[PDB]
This record gives C-alpha cells, sequence and structure tokens, in this order.
C-alpha cells in the first residue's frame, strides 16, 4: 500500500504536466458533453429558396442551397 | 496555468489535513485518501466533475466559480448562445 501511497498527488507534479492533464480532462468533461441544438436551423436556412424572385433569376427556380 | 496551480495548492492543503485528521479515523482514511492513491488522469477527472449537480468533486466553491466562469467566456467566445 506503500507502493500507491508514495506516488505523487499532482501538486507534487511540473506544473506543464498537470496543465496537460488538465486540458485533457477539461477537454472530455466539458467541451465534448456541451451541447447546443442547430440542426433544426441549419436545415431551415440552407432549405429557405432565397430572394430567387428579388434577385434577377428569370427562368425556373435556382436550386437552393440544401439541394 | 493559475488554474492548475490553485487546484494543484488546494490538493496540497486537502492531503495535509488528510494526514493530520489520519490518527482518529483509520478506517476512514483508506476511501479519503484513494482520491491521493488514483492516478493523476483520473484526479484530474474527478476533480474537473463539478458540472451539474452531482458534486462527488471536493472542488471548492470558489475554485468552482472560476471554471465556471472560464466555460461562459469561451463558450460566448464560440458563439453558442
Amino acid at each position: 500500500v506503500v507502493a500507491c501511497f508514495r506516488m505523487a498527488p499532482l501538486y507534487n507534479l511540473p506544473r506543464h504536466r498537470a496543465v496537460n492533464l488538465f486540458l485533457q480532462g477539461y477537454e472530455k468533461s466539458w467541451i465534448e458533453t456541451e451541447e447546443h441544438y442547430f440542426e433544426d436551423k441549419l436545415i431551415e436556412d440552407l432549405a429557405k429558396p432565397g430572394a430567387e424572385p428579388p434577385e434577377e433569376d428569370e427562368g425556373t427556380k435556382r436550386v437552393d442551397p440544401l439541394h | 496555468d493559475d488554474f492548475v496551480a490553485k487546484l494543484q495548492d488546494n490538493q496540497r492543503f486537502r492531503y495535509n489535513e488528510v494526514m493530520q485528521a489520519l490518527n482518529m479515523s483509520a478506517a476512514l482514511t483508506a476511501r479519503k485518501t484513494k482520491e491521493f492513491r488514483s492516478p493523476p488522469q483520473e484526479q484530474i477527472n474527478m476533480l474537473l466533475n463539478f458540472k451539474d449537480d452531482k458534486s462527488e468533486c471536493p472542488c471548492p466553491e470558489e475554485i468552482r466559480d472560476q471554471l465556471l466562469d472560464f466555460h461562459e467566456d469561451l463558450m460566448t467566445h464560440c458563439g453558442i448562445e
């Protein structure tokens, strides 16, 4: 059990190694878990026919960005 | 750079308290110092677990608030809300 005891906690570790470990742990714990819903807005903006009569089409309806 | 410095100082302080309190409850000390006997990556993971309200981490509120503020600033920079 003394082998596990002697193993250094984070406060013994050098600053840069602990910073790297924190960067990785922060990534998995926070950055991955953080989620925002945007698909329903993106696929709507892409599906919107953008001002095809306003700008000079004078022809068949141009394919929308989603198309 | 400074978040990890303060976290390391606090973990030294908590280990000091654990060592001073070892003489009152030896059975408690086992699971009390399993955190310091855990690998450093697991230590980072358990000390960065104050997201949500599970709150099993020993991180104090003052240290928690700084990361909760930096995360909000980062999210604003990323334009998430």
